[PDB]
């Protein structure tokens, strides 16, 4: 335990961030995968057709 | 009946060419998908040519009423000369019809492309509030801030 210690003076705050990290990025990548949903939306639905003479 | 009824296929070959006349029957037709009035006035050619006499007689037996019609003049005349032949004429008229439903509106993009013409004639347009909503008085105002122009005005 505590030759670990030695190589990661940071465990105690590594994870801090490993935990901070995953509330905000599982949080934010829906929204920001809806943003991209909410633009494309335009041509997820876009209909064409063909009337020459 | 069917002498029109190629008069009318006729023109709707000509409306073609009528370009500003194309824009405002696509855009109503757009933000007011779905409801009666995206319909254009002149109809598809289709229903053109399925029409009935008799489709008018009902047509013509529902809308054309007293209490949704009315009758003006002006000129050398007076108000009373008129009153009798109303009185006279159209007293026998049939004076006695369903309601409107809320039109809604859309924001939708409509797009024909055509490369092969001169130039495009372009639209754009949003939500109008109605008749009787007083601000409309504003928005006549704002639509001649921006005014108009076209290719002839030496200012």
């Amino acid at each position: 335990t505590f030759l670990r210690w030695a190589a990661e003076p940071e465990h105690d705050h590594r994870k801090r961030m490993g935990l901070k990290m995953l509330l905000m990025m599982g949080l934010l990548l829906p929204l920001v995968y809806a943003m991209k949903r909410h633009k494309w939306s335009v041509l997820k639905s876009r209909k064409l057709a063909y009337r020459p003479p | 009946i069917e002498k029109e009824r190629d008069v009318i296929l006729q023109e709707l070959q000509e409306n073609d060419t009528s370009m500003r006349d194309v824009v405002f029957n696509y855009l109503h037709a757009t933000a007011f998908q779905g409801t009666p009035l995206a319909q254009s006035v002149e109809g598809p050619s289709e229903n053109v040519r399925k029409l009935s006499r008799a489709d008018l007689t009902e047509y013509l037996s529902r809308h054309y009423k007293a209490p949704r019609m009315v009758l003006a003049a002006a000129g050398g005349l007076e108000h009373r000369q008129l009153l009798d032949l109303a009185q006279k004429h159209f007293s026998g008229l049939s004076g006695t019809v369903p309601t409107l439903s809320p039109c809604r509106f859309t924001g939708s993009q409509i797009c024909h492309r055509e490369d092969g013409l001169p130039l495009a004639h372009v639209a754009i347009a949003v939500e109008g509030p109605g008749w009787a909503h007083p601000d409309n008085v504003a928005l006549q105002v704002a639509n001649a801030i921006i005014g108009h122009y076209d290719c002839t005005y030496g200012g």
